RNA sequence: CCGAGGGUAGGGCCCGUGACUGGGGCGAAGUCGUAACAAGGUAGCUGUACCGGAAGGUGCGGCUGGAU
RNA sequence: UGGGAGAGGGUGGUGGAAUUCCCGGAGUAGCGGUGAAAUGCGCAGAUACCGGGAGGAACGCCGAUGGCGAAGGCAGCCACCUGGUCCACCCGUGACGCUGAGGCGCGAAAGCGUGGGGAGCAAACCGGAUUAGAUACCCGGGUAGUCCACGCCCUAAACG
RNA sequence: CGAUGUCGGCUCGUCGCAUCCUGGGGCUGAAGAAGGUCCCAAGGGUUGGGCUGUUCGCCCAUUAAAGCGGCACGCGAGCUG
RNA sequence: GAAUGCCGGCAUGAGUAACGAUAAAGAGGGUGAGAAUCCCUCUCGCCGUAAGCCCAAGGGUUCCUACGCAAUGGUCGUCAGCGUAGGGUUAGGCGGGACCUAAGGUGAAGCCGAAAGGCGUAGCCGAAGGGCAGCCGGUUAAUAUUCCGGCCCUUCCCGCAGGUGCGAUGGGGGGACGCUCUAGGCUAGGGGGACCGGAGCCAUGGACGAGCCCGGCCAGAAGCGCAGGGUGGGAGGUAGGCAAAUCCGCCUCCCAACAAGCUCUGCGUGGUGGGGAAGCCCGGGUGACAACCCCCCGAAGCCAGGGAGCCAAGAAAAGCCUCUAAGCACAACCUGCGGGAACCCGUACCGCAAACCGACACAGGUGGGCGGGUGCAAGAGCACUCAGGCGCGCGGGAGAACCCUCGCCAAGGAACUCUGCAAGUUGGCCCCGUAACUUCGGGAGAAGGGGUGCUCCCUGGGGUGAUGAGCCCCGGGGAGCCGCAGUGAACAGGCUCUGGCGACUGUUUACCAAAAACACAGCUCUCUGCGAACUCGUAAGAGGAGGUAUAGGGAGCGACGCUUGCCCGGUGCCGGAAGGUCAAGGGGAGGGGUGCAAGCCCCGAACCGAAGCCCCGGUGAACGGCGGCCGUAACUAUAACGGUCCUAAGGUAGCGAAAUUCCUUGUCGGGUAAGUUCCGACCUGCACGAAAAGCGUAACGACCGGAGCGCUGUCUCGGCGAGGGACCCGGUGAAAUUGAACUGGCCGUGAAGAUGCGGCCUACCCGUGGCAGGACGAAAAGACCCCGUGGAGCUUUACUGCAGCC
RNA sequence: GAGCUAGCCCUGGCCAGGGUGAAGCUGGGGUGAGACCCAGUGGAGGCCCGAACCGGUGGGGGAUGCAAACCCCUCGGAUGA
């Protein structure tokens, strides 16, 4: 049957992407975090 | 009249039809038809603030002249009766002598071919548009603006009409298409007849599709919902209401008056409406 | 080949009959009231409509086959 | 061919009286209703009076034992459209006539459908009386309906 | 109660006997035939169907008879539901 | 030493289940240490509206080649989407960007919000929509509309020549649109040819043939032809298209007009460039100087912005054309021609799947296009088959029970069971024929029946041609032939009578309920005069609606027919300028503290003072409600009638043992041999009843009852057969569970159901296939039930607040 | 967090074949004119049958699955809400 994850480059970016990201404050805020984290990605990867 | 079929379908042995006889051109004027964006009852919230709307076929906004004061003096030839799916009239095409075109609504009786003019001095014929001072009492009359310059707001839909029944200083008194009598000020516009396609209130929708058709999305009793929903949800079985019947927001729906109290039009409207 | 008729299937008409039910006739020794015949105690009759335990009443229109 | 009388019919207009309701004034202790009463309305200002407005229905006098129509039926006034009918002339046609099973059309009121309108009136209904009782007659209220358009219904003491 | 799955049916039995039938008896208001009543006896047997989820029960047609109970109201790591 | 403790390691179950579609394999040759599994050949099977091909997402090197086999691969492995390495993706024309706008997003101006931020006309962004110039073939191990070849084309820049009042982000036209149906003419694609080309074949009884087999095209500028699309021309006037206008709009006049003309597209032809089969020779060579023609069928595609009809009335913006304004008119633009210039990103490969989403090489999910042939009435259905692709990554045997999927069955035919559950039956087309009832449509495929293949003969109309032959389509009549059987295989309704509920088509509990529930047209109440009511938001702003009472919100009811009674005392709502109560505030009689004082400070009565509540009315398709007792009629029984208590008023019409009836399987009738169900009645309705509508209703229903006919392995009652498992051998090898165990029966006992205690009986040691009675077997710290001064959802005339409103 | 799901908005796309045969139109009949009747033409419909496609009715299988909802048979819609 079809499941959840239905992958859509466009989508992935436009959602979760660093400038979707700054956009707002608890955008900001995540970015924030994974940095302070030391997360090597700060955002999903997606080719474009 | 209204146009029935025969019952060669569940459906069409009720459903009826407009005969659209007096609609003598089908497509509309490219200059002055806009786009019309469909909200489907959400506003710029996203949010629905109206319930059960959506999914209606699409439609194209044929600009309508709400004032005519605008051109006063200048006739203008009745060009062409035509549909509009934005309200339930009809509307005619005028030629100006100006070479200008716009659309108004359809008075009952207005002929393709014949002229009408707006002003002061404008003859008292179908399809002519006055100041109220200058109408005789006794007309009726279509298209009224509330307040002067402000555009046609009373009595629009097809087949209504106001009466002109008095005068009293810079006032004019309507009986309006509820039964209300009100002063509207004499400088407001109107326009000599009633609406046409006054058979539109005899029509009969037939099915369910044709509601949709409409953008008319399925409406929901607040009886078959449940309690998170609705003063009218749940109880096991079916239910009276026991309680005073309410919308889904709590506030009673039989008899309950809603006009704001203080409002400063009160003091022009003489009496509410009959009916 | 046709063919008495037999068989399958579906219709039509008529008759008898049926839990129960509708009124009708008659009986007469009962209960309720008194609608009509006198101006019959609300003149009557009437088509129709709505209503009432019952005769009946009322409405709308009609007739005189209505007393004074 | 020339004339007549008529609430004959259809359509659109349009007048005044009255009832009701609403607004303004003025005014107060009742009004209304009956055989007599009561319900009802009225000091939250009714009735009675003046002025203003709205709206529907019906048209006083003329009016008659009258007129018109085939019948049902038709009554303020104006206009248009339209039927029947009588008379005089004795001109035209030349029996072209009478009736009329079926057919078709028209057909008071009540009733029905869709929409409108709703003042008065009023089945149902509620109340007051009357009465032995009173699902009536009388009284106070009151919804269909009564009015208009369209479509049905097709009945009558549709009677001379 | 850190779970002992429930009515009825189907399947599969096995047991008790306070015995429905078949075998053996005494008493009889047992002439015979047929019954009644008690005693001994559990070896075997104890039908098909209509109604209802039904157990039961009523009814139809039979039968030598159409027994009553126990087995976690036997049997859902056997089925049904 | 225990916490169903935590982490890790290792056991048991166990050589057990399983090894992932029952489309299927066999052999020979080769390679190699090793081969059922890799390569090659032949044979066999499966897909073929796909299980073949192309494209878009997504994936991200998985592509190609060499060398490998530890691990990954459900076995094996020499193989591989695996390991190492090397190579591979080439564009002005394909797609996206240097173009346009859609929803939406953002957002100069502006507005709003404690902050963060929320909005917002323009503008900008935003595509799978608009716009825009490339076709065919060849080449690589691997890319190709990209490289090459041939023939075309676009834009920008510059120049030349000719032409013109040139010039825009401004005006205008255009772009520009729905659904259904559809004409003419083409093309894609297909079928046939006794014609053209071709390597060959003659078998096994016959055939050297009008034999078999194979192929018989593709692209192409200008021109030309055919078919279509688009479009009137001139003048005069002009006050509108937020400046200007010669443009567009409007008025009038003139020729034209279903024409032509002009223009644009499709198709055909077209110089030119290509391609080119079977067969047999080692992807290539040959066939071959390949031939490349005729006829038929024919689109849903093209001409196209075609046509008609209909109502639900069917984007924008840019490119483009035209108009003019500043300007500028040695410029500028337009047309032709020539030269030059022409960027960035993607391009491999998988792509209905072993490379995407599902933890897996997972029987699931995944949008667009092509999807051949024959036959079955048609078709994308079905059977077979082309091209192409596969045999599904464990095998070999065996021939038990049992299981699954399948086939048949004597006699009976629902006797099965909750129920004909399941499975039979029926089944396509043509013809005949078809009932109650009905809203006149229907019910209807009612029901029921007849026909159906092949051969010969005669003949009717159509399409294409030419009007004829040929091809193709639709028929009709006669006579025959064969079988058990002619829709001979595959695909393809069982039917009828009668109730309940819901009018109907629809919708729903993703993943236990598809229904009688929701919706629905339709009916009624009610709110709302427009800056509407109402809804979201603190607001601004939005929706409502660019709507205006024939409209918009809320509520109930639910097509349609006939209807919808009585009660307004209570609650709701509506109306009521009186009265009563009523908060802040006003008022300030009177009184108090303090000061030597002027004074400062405090308390405070009458009176005035809103909504609300009280009070007076109205209101039911507003919340709701709609009785009891005694008596009475020529026999009994009953009670039309009377009396009486109570109430706000005492249930009307209609219906009734009902989706409601407890007693109940009520009683009676019907059907049955027998009927707790069903249907028809009756009415003492425990406990129907009129828009939480009442009573009916044709048609409809994968709804729920009852009956019958047909037919059956449902059953009496079981039997046989098939394949996939189960079983055996080789390969790989889990799981929950598990205090440890050397783990029998009875009768007892025991915390009351004992392998484990007592007594007795029985019993050599260990497995394998089976069955499920026990181990109070497993699983899940019982959902029931109670308990906890545990939680949460929901309600209200519980309490107390708050928003909102007054 | 709306790449699942629910609703709406913008822009595209898809629905083999066959059946029934509404309105209208034309002709005829009818009539004072009409209504209307008949034939042809026509091609309407939350019309019918049935693939794709969308579903998920009954049963069987599966139940440490091929699968944390699948498989087979059967079944509903298939120009429309
Ligand atoms: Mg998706
Ligand atoms: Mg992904
Ligand atoms: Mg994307
Ligand atoms: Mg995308
Ligand atoms: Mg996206
Ligand atoms: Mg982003
Ligand atoms: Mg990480
Ligand atoms: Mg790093
Ligand atoms: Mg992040
Ligand atoms: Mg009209
Ligand atoms: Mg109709
Ligand atoms: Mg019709
Ligand atoms: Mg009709
Ligand atoms: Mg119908
Ligand atoms: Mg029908
Ligand atoms: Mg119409
Ligand atoms: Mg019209
Ligand atoms: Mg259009
Ligand atoms: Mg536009
Ligand atoms: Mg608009
Ligand atoms: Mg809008
Ligand atoms: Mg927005
Ligand atoms: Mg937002
Ligand atoms: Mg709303
Ligand atoms: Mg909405
Ligand atoms: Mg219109
Ligand atoms: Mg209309
Ligand atoms: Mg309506
Ligand atoms: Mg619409
Ligand atoms: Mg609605
Ligand atoms: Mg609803
Ligand atoms: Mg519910
Ligand atoms: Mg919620
Ligand atoms: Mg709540
Ligand atoms: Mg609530
Ligand atoms: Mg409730
Ligand atoms: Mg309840
Ligand atoms: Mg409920
Ligand atoms: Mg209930
Ligand atoms: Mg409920
Ligand atoms: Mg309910
Ligand atoms: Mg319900
Ligand atoms: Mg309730
Ligand atoms: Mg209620
Ligand atoms: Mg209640
Ligand atoms: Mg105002
Ligand atoms: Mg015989
Ligand atoms: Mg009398
Ligand atoms: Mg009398
Ligand atoms: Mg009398
Ligand atoms: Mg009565
Ligand atoms: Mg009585
Ligand atoms: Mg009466
Ligand atoms: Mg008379
Ligand atoms: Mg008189
Ligand atoms: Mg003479
Ligand atoms: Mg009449
Ligand atoms: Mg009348
Ligand atoms: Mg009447
Ligand atoms: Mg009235
Ligand atoms: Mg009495
Ligand atoms: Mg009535
Ligand atoms: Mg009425
Ligand atoms: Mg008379
Ligand atoms: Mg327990
Ligand atoms: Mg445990
Ligand atoms: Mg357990
Ligand atoms: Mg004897
Ligand atoms: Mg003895
Ligand atoms: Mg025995
Ligand atoms: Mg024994
Ligand atoms: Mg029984
Ligand atoms: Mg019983
Ligand atoms: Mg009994
Ligand atoms: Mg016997
Ligand atoms: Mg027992
Ligand atoms: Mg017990
Ligand atoms: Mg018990
Ligand atoms: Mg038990
Ligand atoms: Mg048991
Ligand atoms: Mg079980
Ligand atoms: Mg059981
Ligand atoms: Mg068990
Ligand atoms: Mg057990
Ligand atoms: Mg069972
Ligand atoms: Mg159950
Ligand atoms: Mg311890
Ligand atoms: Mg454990
Ligand atoms: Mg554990
Ligand atoms: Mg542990
Ligand atoms: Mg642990
Ligand atoms: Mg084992
Ligand atoms: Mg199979
Ligand atoms: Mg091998
Ligand atoms: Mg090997
Ligand atoms: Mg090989
Ligand atoms: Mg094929
Ligand atoms: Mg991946
Ligand atoms: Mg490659
Ligand atoms: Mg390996
Ligand atoms: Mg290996
Ligand atoms: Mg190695
Ligand atoms: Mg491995
Ligand atoms: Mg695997
Ligand atoms: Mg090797
Ligand atoms: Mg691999
Ligand atoms: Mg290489
Ligand atoms: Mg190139
Ligand atoms: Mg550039
Ligand atoms: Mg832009
Ligand atoms: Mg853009
Ligand atoms: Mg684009
Ligand atoms: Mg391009
Ligand atoms: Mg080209
Ligand atoms: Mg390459
Ligand atoms: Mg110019
Ligand atoms: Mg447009
Ligand atoms: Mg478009
Ligand atoms: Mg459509
Ligand atoms: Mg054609
Ligand atoms: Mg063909
Ligand atoms: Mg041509
Ligand atoms: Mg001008
Ligand atoms: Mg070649
Ligand atoms: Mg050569
Ligand atoms: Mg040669
Ligand atoms: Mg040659
Ligand atoms: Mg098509
Ligand atoms: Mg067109
Ligand atoms: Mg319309
Ligand atoms: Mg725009
Ligand atoms: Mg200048
Ligand atoms: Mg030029
Ligand atoms: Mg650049
Ligand atoms: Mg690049
Ligand atoms: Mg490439
Ligand atoms: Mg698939
Ligand atoms: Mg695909
Ligand atoms: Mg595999
Ligand atoms: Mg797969
Ligand atoms: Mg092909
Ligand atoms: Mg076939
Ligand atoms: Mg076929
Ligand atoms: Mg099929
Ligand atoms: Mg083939
Ligand atoms: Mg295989
Ligand atoms: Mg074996
Ligand atoms: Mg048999
Ligand atoms: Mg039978
Ligand atoms: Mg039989
Ligand atoms: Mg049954
Ligand atoms: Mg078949
Ligand atoms: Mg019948
Ligand atoms: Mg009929
Ligand atoms: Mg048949
Ligand atoms: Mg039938
Ligand atoms: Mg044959
Ligand atoms: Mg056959
Ligand atoms: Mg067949
Ligand atoms: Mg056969
Ligand atoms: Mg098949
Ligand atoms: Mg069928
Ligand atoms: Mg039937
Ligand atoms: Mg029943
Ligand atoms: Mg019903
Ligand atoms: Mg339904
Ligand atoms: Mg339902
Ligand atoms: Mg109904
Ligand atoms: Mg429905
Ligand atoms: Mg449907
Ligand atoms: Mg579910
Ligand atoms: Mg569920
Ligand atoms: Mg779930
Ligand atoms: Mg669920
Ligand atoms: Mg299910
Ligand atoms: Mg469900
Ligand atoms: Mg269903
Ligand atoms: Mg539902
Ligand atoms: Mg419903
Ligand atoms: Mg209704
Ligand atoms: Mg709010
Ligand atoms: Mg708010
Ligand atoms: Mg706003
Ligand atoms: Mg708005
Ligand atoms: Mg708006
Ligand atoms: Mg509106
Ligand atoms: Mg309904
Ligand atoms: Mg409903
Ligand atoms: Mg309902
Ligand atoms: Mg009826
Ligand atoms: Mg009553
Ligand atoms: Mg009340
Ligand atoms: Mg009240
Ligand atoms: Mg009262
Ligand atoms: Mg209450
Ligand atoms: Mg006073
Ligand atoms: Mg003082
Ligand atoms: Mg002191
Ligand atoms: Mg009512
Ligand atoms: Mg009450
Ligand atoms: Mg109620
Ligand atoms: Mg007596
Ligand atoms: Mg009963
Ligand atoms: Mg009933
Ligand atoms: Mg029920
Ligand atoms: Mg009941
Ligand atoms: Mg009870
Ligand atoms: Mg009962
Ligand atoms: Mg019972
Ligand atoms: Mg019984
Ligand atoms: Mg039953
Ligand atoms: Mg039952
Ligand atoms: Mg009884
Ligand atoms: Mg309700
Ligand atoms: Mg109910
Ligand atoms: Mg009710
Ligand atoms: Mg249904
Ligand atoms: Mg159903
Ligand atoms: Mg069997
Ligand atoms: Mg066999
Ligand atoms: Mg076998
Ligand atoms: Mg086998
Ligand atoms: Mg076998
Ligand atoms: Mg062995
Ligand atoms: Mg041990
Ligand atoms: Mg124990
Ligand atoms: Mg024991
Ligand atoms: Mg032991
Ligand atoms: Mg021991
Ligand atoms: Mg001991
Ligand atoms: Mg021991
Ligand atoms: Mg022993
Ligand atoms: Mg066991
Ligand atoms: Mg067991
Ligand atoms: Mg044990
Ligand atoms: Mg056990
Ligand atoms: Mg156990
Ligand atoms: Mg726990
Ligand atoms: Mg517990
Ligand atoms: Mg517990
Ligand atoms: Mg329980
Ligand atoms: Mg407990
Ligand atoms: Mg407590
Ligand atoms: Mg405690
Ligand atoms: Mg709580
Ligand atoms: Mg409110
Ligand atoms: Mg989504
Ligand atoms: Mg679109
Ligand atoms: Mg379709
Ligand atoms: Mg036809
Ligand atoms: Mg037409
Ligand atoms: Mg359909
Ligand atoms: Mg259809
Ligand atoms: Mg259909
Ligand atoms: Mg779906
Ligand atoms: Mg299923
Ligand atoms: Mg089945
Ligand atoms: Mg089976
Ligand atoms: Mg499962
Ligand atoms: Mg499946
Ligand atoms: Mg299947
Ligand atoms: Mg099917
Ligand atoms: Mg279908
Ligand atoms: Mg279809
Ligand atoms: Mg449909």
């Amino acid at each position: 049957m079809k499941r959840t994850w239905q992958p859509n480059r466009r989508k992935r970016a436009k959602t979760h992407g660093f400038r979707a990201r700054m956009r707002t404050p608890g955008g900001r805020k995540v970015l924030k975090r994974r940095r302070q984290k030391g997360r090597w990605r700060l955002t999903p990867a997606v080719r474009k | 009249a209204v146009k029935k079929f025969k019952p060669y379908t569940p459906s069409r042995r009720f459903m009826t039809v407009a005969d659209f006889s007096e609609i003598t051109k089908t497509e509309p004027e490219k200059s002055l038809v806009k786009p019309l964006k469909k909200t489907g009852g959400r506003n710029n919230q996203g949010r629905i603030t109206v319930r059960f709307r959506g999914g209606g076929h699409k439609r194209l906004y044929r600009i309508i002249d709400f004032k005519r004061w605008d051109k006063v003096g200048i006739p203008a030839k009745v060009a062409a009766i035509e549909y509009d799916p934005n309200r339930s009239a009809r509307i005619a095409l005028l030629h100006y002598v100006d070479g200008e075109k716009r659309y108004i609504i359809a008075p009952d009786g207005l002929q393709v071919g014949q002229q009408v003019v707006a002003g002061p001095d404008a003859p008292i014929q179908v399809g002519n548009a006055l100041p109220l001072r200058f109408i005789p009492v006794g007309t009726v009359v279509h298209a009224v603006e509330l307040e002067p310059k402000k555009g046609a707001k009373l009595a629009r839909a097809a087949g209504t009409s106001a009466q002109i029944q008095g005068r009293e200083g810079d006032y004019v008194i309507l009986r309006l298409p509820s039964g209300e009598l009100r002063k509207v000020h004499g400088e407001c516009y109107a326009t000599v007849g009633a609406v046409g396609n006054a058979d539109h209130k005899n029509i009969v929708l037939g099915k369910a599709g044709r509601s949709r058709w409409l953008g008319r999305r399925p409406h929901v009793r607040g009886a078959a919902m449940n309690p998170v929903d609705h003063p009218h949800g749940g109880g096991e079985g079916r239910a009276p209401r026991g309680r005073p019947p309410a919308s889904p927001w709590g506030w009673q729906t039989k008899g309950l008056k809603t006009r704001k109290r203080r409002k400063p039009s009160s003091r022009f409207i003489i009496a509410r409406r009959k009916k």
